[PDB]
């Protein structure tokens, strides 16, 4: 359908979004894990 | 439908935000 | 329609951003 070639740089916009907030927290996870053994 | 080309702008600005975000 | 993973994947994703800020 034409809607999702229409939407299609809507989902992948979104979706790395997605990605780029899932990296984002897992990062802070780690440097919070940091924090806590220091 | 100009409310979802909109909407399709706005998140095609926001990934490549992220993008020279993420680059920098 | 949301057979796609990728819509799928997108909506779970936003309520994924949305718990993480709650």
């Amino acid at each position: 359908q034409e809607l999702f070639n229409e939407l299609k740089p809507a989902v992948d916009g979104a979706n790395f979004i997605v990605n780029h907030m899932r990296d984002q927290n897992n990062y802070n996870e780690e440097k919070d894990s940091w924090n806590r053994v220091a | 439908l100009p409310e979802l080309r909109e909407v399709v702008s706005s998140i095609s600005y926001i990934a490549r935000q992220l993008q020279e975000q993420e680059d920098h | 329609l949301i057979k796609h993973p990728e819509v799928k994947s997108a909506i779970e994703g936003i309520k994924y951003i949305a718990e993480t800020m709650k």
